[PDB]
RNA sequence: AUGGAGAGG
């Protein structure tokens, strides 16, 4: 119908893209970021939403705008590293080495985009309550 | 640039002087030119002290150049290591690097530049050229297997009645 | 001022004060042969090297030169009886201190010293508008005909 | 498995940098850390 | 190289290392199995010849024992297999391959081995768990932390070579490093923010825990010290306790800054016959500093003293804190809304001016500076403005930080942290750059297909005004990603390039050594140096001395 | 009575909410320790599973066995089997309990805690019945059977201690507080503004009065007033789990008294 | 939950990881080094 | 016996981001060349300003401390605040002006007067008293 | 690790008993040191932690997309009405002493990940075992109960020190020696040794 | 897999209470904080370890074996 | 797999005995007894307890290692005192603390409801 | 050749490699029965009573300093000063 | 054994 097309890079060149789709319309809390105002017009395309620039094993970062760059990099390195359920049918595959989590848990911060990586469904950890302090120093 | 300057009443006083940086090096023309200083001229280029200064001024340069580049990242390590390195480095006559082109082509045994670099090619000449090995090199005994001549084995111990 | 030299004077010192309890209200028994002669005579003993021929005395004179310098700024006579105020039995502890200690400063023979410069320069390496750093330190070592950044610095 | 199956390899000016039309085609922070990195990418 | 130059050993084990603050900094945690595996032949000697027996008598499986038995002819026996396990008769001249115990010589090795601090002997303690437990103070020569890294161990098959390892590898021996002729160990996080954290003014400490601190320590006299506070309650001062640790006859001073002798700010360090009479301990004391404490206390009472003083604060610090309790919250990293304010204002005109240069230059009224374009003056001037604007946010967010807060906390105490972090997390996390220059156009004349082209604008060309705490925008995310990337990219081929150099820099000056004559010298006899260090002094013993005699004017040198 | 005194704010067959009076730190705390850990409790200990085609694996079912809340109000007339005279385990030491299950309807079955059953002889003691504080009667869901699948297995348990193992755990959460007004100072309260504003109000704050501006740091205060709430699992009632505290701290307390009388011989 | 994507090899599962390349039939420029003798190079890999 | 006695005027009274101990500046009432700055527990004994503090050094009232016991031993001091450090430093201002310092396990002292029997050495009771 | 790069190893393990305890009696499950914080300035590993807790207690799931608005005031002003600091401080109790703790504990739920490697997949010991065939030395790998190889580098540290002998003992009786006859004229391994 | 017999922070049972919660939240058609509020889980942890756990037994079951 | 026993933490190993009692070689009239099979719970509670003697000159307790369940307490009291009287005087004290404790919660859990 | 007692230029004091070597050799020794030169006085541990055999300068041994040019000076045990 | 993939500091 018209309403979306297929972009690649090259195509990409000659075009004015839109982060937000609140960005064609034309007193604050300091809480929020500062974004910079739109000083384009000619948008011809608009982003469907900014969070589908990362891929599958960084799209389990809670927060990951709120992270040193590199620190995202060895989470989406690590995340395919954690146990968890695999495959709902691990009872019945041969595999060679298999480890399966006890009691997985779907994490208390979630991204819009586990939704669809089917995370909610098949996690790799569990909500430890968890405490930043010098104790016994070990 | 600024500068810490003896005054004639004895203190070091802060003397700040004009000081001409430049991107370009042709140190055999600069310093004969009639206006600056021609005992304080300098370059980051140590292969041009060399040629013109002399081997000494090249070693001074040399050791002034590794340590700016040690002090450059706010680190420390004490004279004698880095003025070891660059005496080994300018004890030849010139400037050895430290490559298969410089230091291992000298004239030590076969074994210990075999050890390094050109392996096969170093122990072909060697055996061309009948070359004899000293074996007191770390590595050589190394190889053999042998309590090398090094630190606890620097030494013989022997015993003498005294009992 | 401020350069790593062998033996440090300043804790000997404070630690003479200290060892012997001295008060700052009382008159050194010393003499000015005392400190002057003692020492000279204590500059006589800093041997690195142990030869007999000419040489290795200009070679030793030379070796000891700075440390020298420091020991006769810091044991003058009038910072000696003046600044910390020392009795005799507490200069020659402070004498004997010096020597023993300069003794125990001396490389000893066998220090594989090649591989401990080697790896003294190569290891905070590991941890780091001319060009600087790990590249400036390649272009050293290989001795570059062309170096990324040839500068003159004229005076 | 999901990471895994969308991986991009790449063989031998800079190849290794993060480049400006990477974004929406290529994660920018899931890359292998050590050697293959930034040559070994994610969808 | 791969099998004459370095060859895989026997005698050898390597495990995921751990921190144990109740060890001895010349000690290592060793595993049960591992102190099964490893063995040590020893000769049946009259001194020995009992426990021996017993050894044998234990067998593998159960430590301390042995595993094999061997005789005068060379028969091996076998303990774990052999019909005689239970009944054997030591003889004299026999060897007995027994199990590594308690306070044996091991080698202890990291890799890369960097320098001679990456193998350092220490004293086994066979400890129950499958980790390698460590000091807390050896963590540095080895760069070591545990967050899954591993370490090496071999063991000496004689007693000349174990005599080799304590007697030259031993930590104690290894404190102060000829390398920058300073100490390479010392006091770090929990204790070091700990030991900040205690000796404050205002850090009081009552009766029972005073005892019990006192007796944490092992090499304590039993003397109750008088308290500070006599009436109306018998309180004592960090400082005070702390001193317990402190041998006698050590002398510390360390004027810093306003320091004068009575210091408002409790700065400086004066302490006097081993008990420390004003200012705040941290790292320009405890830490590794060249005049550090440590240097001191191994200079002047030895190595051995020098550890046990490492396990000494240790023991106290971290009892202090584990009843005292220390941590860190996103309220650490919140300033004030005022200085919130202060900052968004700053980066605006930061902004501004970036603006003004901008619209000066494009109306080409800009003057090159001498020696650069025009526009490499542009780009100069803006990354110069950013980053005067950044570290203005930064102070601006650090001055505005309470003592109280943790972070901040950390910082003073030198345990980790810095400004930046502060900077970055509160305030702003400021320029990205690659390659030296801010962020390029990969699409034509513009850098991302959000911006329109020739768009030179800091939030353009790689600028973010927004901290952590707020959060980054899609760009902003998308710049920081690139300039990480190439941070970890130049990190590789760093320690890449930096691996061949060390390599040949070693294979270099391999030889070279002090001869009997203080010559350095190598295997041609060929004379590198005639006096090594032109003054044949070690650089172990050497402490950096002021020549009051350089300076100063006449009148003042002549009175 | 003449020493601490105690005063009961809140009782129920789970929670115990109350206030102790007259007592030093160290006591309270060691009280609140031995209430975690050093208190006896029956538990499953030992699981043979004959037949097991369920979907969950064998000691993943154990485990949650062992979890499984039982009867503990004897377990003091019970013994340990390590002191027990008997071969591996018999009726004076441990309690067994068969546990058999198995796939009947279409609908998936549900595997709980009353499908327990008590095998071993109790000879008149009240234990080894599963606790069930559930609304319908079933208790803990141990696992779940589809139609064919089949879950045969014995369970056999024994005398424990929660310090041997967190299954022993005659308590859940206990409340802890002493001093809501921080009059005595053991805490410096981190704050951005206001220290009074950001953190909020203990419930505690009610028995004791408000410290006034006008008074000094009183250094010569103790802690004196502590404010808990233990709540049990429901092996043990809340009383029963307090009171057997108490004795077991006096017990080896006096356990200890009794070495250094041993310690007298010759 | 398997997506699938993938082939099996002796019963193992095997993937097919997507392989970069430069894209063909385009014509680039490129500027060469100093001690080179030629200044600029118009190349095109033809598919 | 006693070392030194004296009523001196608090002048100042600074927190320097403290909140258990603020450095004092008080002034002799009876020597117009005397003066006094000391450090001071005020969650103990509180020292407003334009107060007026009897000050006291001594040499006694080495062995470990034992338990307080001042109902049954000899306390010698019934004062308000006491304290107990070490002099670590005699500086000389002028003939007529000499200043000692002393360390209250981190409470520092300088006490600035003419007339002195304050020798270097440990023993250092500091005793004030209203 | 979490979930933010912060990775790490079980240095102990406590009981509930010896753990610090919040007044309302709950236990840290997991207990990280601070410092691992600002050197590597993870805060959304923090921002986590406080939406975590507040979606915990509220009972719903917190929102940790990237780029949203939910800023870290709002969230704390959520955790404050539920009764709780509002920078996910909670004042705790030493297990040892039962005594109150100075500072304040950032406390609160954080979502952990056992990741793949552990410690008695990793532990490897040799005393002495199979050598390989052609230069007899100690084989390679924990799976054939190898050794460790001695690197270049291991080997310039013991020059360093100056252990001759324990380098001498790790190139010979360590790994392989050989025994070999000399002749005393060309001096090759020519020498046929009839033994016996 | 299954719901944990008991809270791990504390060691409260929280296995009877599954089913319970499932019908406090279709049946009676309340959000999960008020069902959560209602079987006693007062502490965020027992809280936690009902509302974080995903019930994958369900799935298993669905085989034939 | 090196993992140690659970009831090692309150069993006592072959030959190990509960209490060992050593003469203290620093300060004169001291002791070190040497709890083993024990943690703070009981450690922390008869140090604080031994404190509460007027005679008591010095009381402190310490676990050298959290791998190893036992404790070291040093004691020291006036001249003509020994310290094992003050322990068991201590000790007896916390039982009569203790059982007045338990009898005052049983009469006050008498009088509750529900 | 050799280099006469008199004119010995090398350091008096024992090097810590002479100390090691030494005190290794004597451990050796003694760990193969030999007869002990002091009095054990309790001690063991061969490397120990070594020491304690070092600090009395009972070691009949001796220490042959090479030169770089081939020449060698003898020093013993007894002589050989241990600052260290 | 050869060769290859991925991962850990
Ligand atoms: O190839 C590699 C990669 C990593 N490493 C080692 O791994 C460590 C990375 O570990 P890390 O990044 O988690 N933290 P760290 O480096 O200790 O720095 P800082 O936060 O200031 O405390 C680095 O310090 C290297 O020593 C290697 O040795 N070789
Ligand atoms: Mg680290
Ligand atoms: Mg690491
Ligand atoms: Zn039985
Ligand atoms: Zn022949
Ligand atoms: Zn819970």
């Amino acid at each position: 119908e018209g309403l979306v097309e297929y972009i690649d890079a090259e195509e990409e060149e000659s075009i004015l893209i839109a982060m937000q789709p609140e960005d064609l319309e034309p007193d604050v809390d300091p809480a929020k970021r500062i974004r910079v105002s739109h000083h384009a017009t000619t948008f011809t395309h608009c982003e469907i939403h900014p969070s589908m620039i990362l891929g599958v094993a960084a799209s389990i970062i809670p927060f990951p705008d709120h992270n040193q760059s590199p620190r995202n990099t060895y989470q989406s390195a690590m995340g395919k590293q954690a146990m968890g359920v695999f495959l709902t049918n691990y009872n019945v595959r041969m595999d060679t080495m298999a480890n399966i989590l006890y009691y997985p848990q779907k994490p208390l911060g979630t991204t819009r985009a586990m939704e669809y990586l089917k995370f909610r469904e098949l996690p790799a950890g569990q909500n430890a309550i968890v405490a930043i302090a010098c104790y016994s120093g070990y | 640039y600024d500068r810490k300057v003896p005054s004639p009443t004895g203190e070091y006083v802060k003397e700040p002087e004009w000081v001409l940086e430049t991107d370009g090096v042709n140190l055999s023309e600069v310093m004969t030119v009639p206006g600056i200083d021609p005992t304080r001229i300098y370059t980051n280029s140590f292969i041009d002290i060399m040629e013109v200064l002399g081997i000494e001024a090249g070693r001074a340069a040399l050791y002034k150049e590794v340590y700016n580049v040690i002090a450059s990242d706010g680190s420390y390590v004490n004279y004698r290591h880095m003025a070891l390195l660059v005496d080994v480095m300018t004890t030849q006559g010139g400037l050895t690097s430290v490559t298969r082109h410089g230091f291992n082509r000298s004239n030590t045994g076969a074994l210990m530049r075999c050890s390094f670099e050109e392996t096969v090619e170093i122990l072909f000449e060697a055996g061309a050229s009948a070359e004899l090995d000293d074996c007191r090199g770390v590595s050589e005994n190394v190889i053999l297997g042998q309590m090398a001549p090094i630190g606890t084995g620097a030494f013989d111990v022997m015993i003498d009645e005294e009992s | 001022a401020n350069w790593p030299l062998p033996v440090n004077i300043r804790r000997i010192i404070q630690n003479a004060q200290q060892t012997f309890h001295i008060d700052h209200t009382k008159p050194s028994d010393l003499t000015i042969k005392d400190i002057v002669l003692g020492v000279k005579d204590l500059q006589e003993n800093l041997l690195v090297l142990r030869g007999k021929n000419e040489i290795i005395q200009n070679a030793q004179r030379d070796a000891v030169t700075l440390f020298c310098c420091l020991l006769r700024s810091r044991l003058a006579t009038r910072r000696v009886l003046q600044e910390y105020r020392l009795t005799k039995q507490a200069f020659d502890w402070v004498l004997s201190n010096i020597e023993a200690q300069f003794l125990r400063s001396v490389v000893h023979p066998g220090e594989m010293v090649g591989v401990l410069a080697a790896q003294s320069i190569g290891e905070p390496a590991t941890q780091m508008k001319v060009t600087s750093g790990v590249p400036r330190l390649k272009e050293i070592l290989n001795v570059a005909k062309n170096m990324k950044t040839p500068s003159l610095t004229v005076y | 498995t999901l990471s895994h199956l969308r991986r991009t390899n790449t063989p031998i000016a800079k190849p290794r940098q993060l480049h400006n039309t990477h974004w929406g085609l290529v994660c920018p922070a899931e890359t292998p850390e050590g050697q293959a990195c930034g040559l070994v990418k994610n969808l | 190289r791969g099998n004459l130059m370095g060859k895989r050993v026997d005698f050898s084990a390597r495990t995921v290392i751990s921190g144990d603050p109740n060890l001895e900094l010349d000690q290592v945690g060793v595993p049960k199995s591992i102190a099964k595996t490893l063995t040590y032949p020893e000769v049946v000697t009259p001194y020995n010849i009992d426990r021996l027996t017993q050894l044998v008598r234990n067998g593998p499986n159960e430590h301390p024992g042995a595993k094999y038995v061997i005789r005068d002819s060379g028969d091996r026996i076998d303990l774990r297999y052999s019909k005689r396990a239970g009944d054997i008769q030591l003889q004299y001249g026999w060897k007995v391959e027994r199990h590594i115990m308690d306070n044996d010589p091991v080698l202890f090795n990291r890799q890369p081995s960097l320098h001679k601090m990456s193998m350092m002997a220490h004293r086994v303690k066979v400890i129950p768990y499958s980790t390698f437990r460590l000091n807390l103070s050896v963590t540095s020569p080895y760069n070591a932390d545990f967050d899954g890294d591993e370490m090496n161990l071999h063991v000496p098959q004689s007693e000349e070579t174990r005599a080799e390892l304590s007697q030259l590898c031993a930590v104690p021996l290894q404190i102060v490093s000829p390398q920058s002729n300073k100490p390479c160990m010392g006091i770090v996080q929990d204790t070091l923010c700990g030991i900040r954290k205690l000796t404050l003014r205002d850090t009081f400490i009552e009766l029972d825990q005073v005892l019990n601190m006192l007796y944490w320590v092992p090499d304590w006299d039993g003397v109750i010290p008088t308290p500070a506070i006599i009436k109306p309650k018998p309180l004592w001062s960090g400082k005070q306790i702390l001193s317990v640790a402190i041998p006698n006859g050590i002398h510390l001073q360390r004027f810093d800054e306003g320091t004068t002798l009575l210091s408002p700010k409790d700065n400086g360090m004066l302490i006097i016959d081993g008990q420390i009479i004003f200012g705040v301990v941290e790292k320009k004391t405890v830490g590794s500093s060249n005049g550090g404490l440590i240097h001191v206390v191994t200079r002047e009472k030895g190595p051995q003293v020098c550890a046990k003083l490492f396990g000494n604060i240790q023991k106290v610090v971290n009892f202090w804190l584990l009843h005292n309790g220390f941590s860190t919250g996103i309220g650490d990293t919140i300033a004030d809304g005022p200085t919130m304010r202060e900052i968004t204002e700053t980066i605006a005109e930061a902004k501004k001016k970036v603006l003004d240069v901008t619209k000066e230059a494009q109306a080409n009224l800009l003057t090159a500076k001498h020696g650069m374009t025009l526009r490499e003056s542009f780009e100069d001037n803006v990354v110069r403005f950013l980053n005067e604007a950044r570290d203005k946010a930064g102070r601006l967010a650090e001055v505005n930080l309470k003592d109280l807060n943790n972070v901040k906390q950390m910082v003073m105490a030198g345990s980790k942290g810095s400004f930046i972090n502060i900077a970055q997390m509160s305030a702003c996390v400021g320029q990205q750059s690659v390659e030296g220059k801010r962020i390029a156009f990969g699409f034509v004349d513009r850098t991302l297909p959000h911006f329109s082209k020739d768009d030179y604008s800091p939030e353009s060309k790689g600028f973010v005004e927004n901290s952590y705490l707020r959060g980054l925008t899609p760009q902003e995310f998308f710049f920081h990603a690139m300039g990480g990337r190439e941070g970890l990219i130049d990190t590789a081929v760093k320690t890449a390039e930096t691996g061949y150099i060390q390599r040949r820099l070693v294979k270099a000056l391999e030889d070279i050594m002090v001869h009997y004559d203080n010559t350095t010298r190598n295997s041609l006899g060929n004379v590198i140096q005639f006096i090594y260090g032109e003054d044949g002094m070690d650089a172990a013993h050497i402490e950096k001395q002021s020549l009051d005699t350089i300076g100063g004017s006449d009148a003042a040198f002549e009175k | 009575e003449e020493g601490p005194q105690v005063k009961i704010r809140e009782a129920s067959k789970d929670n115990v909410d109350f206030i102790l009076s007259n007592v030093d730190l160290a006591m309270a705390n060691s009280l609140r320790r031995v209430m975690i850990a050093e208190i006896p409790t029956l538990a499953i200990d030992s699981v043979e599973v004959e037949t097991n085609t369920t979907v969950l694996a064998d000691e993943f079912i154990a485990h949650r066995l062992g979890l499984i809340p039982l009867q503990s109000m004897d377990i003091e007339q019970l013994e340990y089997s390590r002191d027990c005279f008997c071969e591996d385990h018999c009726d004076k030491c441990s309690v067994v309990l068969t546990l058999q299950a198995f796939g009947e309807s279409e609908s998936t079955t549900n595997v709980y805690s009353k499908d327990l059953v008590i095998v071993s002889n109790l000879m008149g003691r009240n234990i080894g019945h599963p606790i069930i504080q559930d609304k319908e009667g079933n208790g803990v869901l141990i696992c779940k059977l589809r139609k064919g699948q089949e879950l045969k297995l014995t369970c056999v348990a024994k005398k424990g201690i929660a310090k041997e193992h967190a299954k022993w755990g005659p308590a859940a959460a206990i409340e802890f507080e002493y001093d809501p007004w921080n009059k005595l100072k053991h805490t410096d309260y981190w704050y951005e503004q206001d220290s009074a504003k950001e953190w909020p109000q203990s419930k505690n704050c009610e028995y004791e009065d408000p410290p006034n501006e006008g008074d000094p740091f009183d250094y010569k205060a103790q802690a004196d007033t502590f404010y808990m709430n233990v709540e049990s699992v429901g092996s043990i009632p809340v009383d029963q789990v307090v009171v057997r505290g108490i004795d077991t701290l006096q017990k080896k307390v006096a356990s200890i008294l009794l070495a250094l009388t041993q310690m007298d011989q010759d | 939950f398997d997506m699938g994507g993938y082939f099996i090899i002796n019963g193992s599962e095997k993937v097919l990881i997507a392989q970069e390349r430069s894209a063909g039939n385009i014509v680039q420029v490129f500027k060469k080094a100093a001690p080179s003798p030629i200044s600029h190079v118009a190349e095109i890999r033809s598919a | 016996n006693t070392l030194f006695d004296d009523i001196f005027q608090v002048s100042e009274v600074d927190p320097g981001r403290y909140n258990k101990v603020c450095r004092i500046e008080a002034a002799s009432t009876t020597q117009d060349q005397c003066k006094l700055t000391l450090d001071i527990n005020v969650e103990l004994f509180p020292v407003a300003a334009q107060d007026s503090l009897t000050v006291t050094i001594a040499s006694s009232l080495t062995r470990s401390w034992r338990p307080p016991q001042a109902g049954d031993r000899s306390l010698a001091d019934d004062y308000d605040y006491v304290m107990y450090g070490t002099a670590y430093k005699f500086e000389e201002v002028s003939k007529d002006l000499i200043a000692v310092y002393y360390s209250f396990g981190g409470l520092l002292m300088r006490l600035e007067g003419n007339y002195l029997n304050n020798l270097k050495q440990e023993n250092a009771y500091l005793l004030i008293r209203r | 690790a979490s979930r933010h790069g912060q990775k790490g190893t079980i240095g102990i393990t406590y009981r509930r008993e010896d753990m610090p305890f919040t007044a309302e009696g709950i236990v840290p499950d997991l207990i990280i040191n601070p410092h691992a914080i600002p050197s590597r300035m993870t805060v959304a590993h923090l921002i986590e932690c406080l939406l975590s807790k507040v979606a915990a207690l509220s009972g719903n799931e917190g929102d940790a997309s990237p780029f949203t608005d939910i800023t870290v005031e709002g969230i704390s002003k959520l955790l404050r009405e539920h009764g709780y600091q509002s920078r996910g401080f909670e004042v705790m109790y030493n297990g040892h002493t039962g005594k109150k703790l100075m500072a304040q504990i950032f406390f609160g739920p954080t979502y952990y990940q056992r990741l793949r490697h552990m410690v008695d997949d990793k532990i490897h010991a040799r005393a002495r075992g199979p050598m390989q065939v052609l230069t007899r030395q100690p084989v390679e790998g924990r799976s054939r109960d190898g050794g460790l190889r001695f690197g270049e580098m291991e080997r310039d540290c013991m020059i360093a020190h100056g252990a001759a002998s324990f380098l001498k003992e790790r190139l010979m009786e360590a790994s392989d020696a050989f025994r070999v006859h000399i002749c005393g004229i060309c001096g090759l391994m020519t020498v046929i040794a009839k033994l016996n | 897999m299954i719901v944990p017999v008991r809270c791990f922070s504390c060691g409260k049972v929280v296995g009877d209470k599954w089913e319970s919660y499932l019908n406090l939240l279709q049946e009676d058609e309340l959000d999960e904080g008020t069902a959560l509020s209602r079987l006693g889980l007062k502490r965020y942890c027992c809280r936690r370890m009902i509302l974080t756990h995903v019930d994958l037994i369900e799935k298993f079951l669905r085989y034939n074996p | 797999m090196n993992a140690p026993d659970r009831f090692e933490l309150f069993l006592l190993g072959e030959g190990e005995s509960k209490l060992k009692i050593d003469p203290d070689t620093k300060a004169p009239n001291a002791v070190v007894i040497t709890f083993e099979k024990e943690d703070h719970t009981l450690g922390n509670l008869i140090r604080a307890e031994l404190l509460n003697d007027r005679k008591v000159l010095f009381a402190a307790y310490k676990v050298e290692h959290p791998f190893f369940a036992r404790f070291k307490l040093r004691i020291q009291t006036t001249e003509g005192y020994d310290p094992k009287d003050a322990l068991k005087n201590a000790c007896n004290s916390i039982i009569n603390k203790l059982g007045a404790l338990k009898t005052n919660f049983e009469t006050e859990w008498n009088l509750q409801t529900l | 050749k050799a280099i006469p007692k008199d004119q010995r230029a090398t350091t008096p004091y024992m090097t810590k490699y002479e100390r090691a070597r030494i005190l290794g050799t004597r451990a050796l020794q003694i760990s193969m029965n030999a007869p002990v030169f002091v009095d054990l006085e309790g001690e063991t541990d061969p490397l120990r009573i070594a020491m304690k055999e070092l600090a009395e300068k009972k070691i009949p041994l001796v220490i042959r300093r090479y030169l770089p040019d081939g020449s060698f000076e003898d020093w013993s045990v007894e002589e050989l000063i241990v600052d260290l």
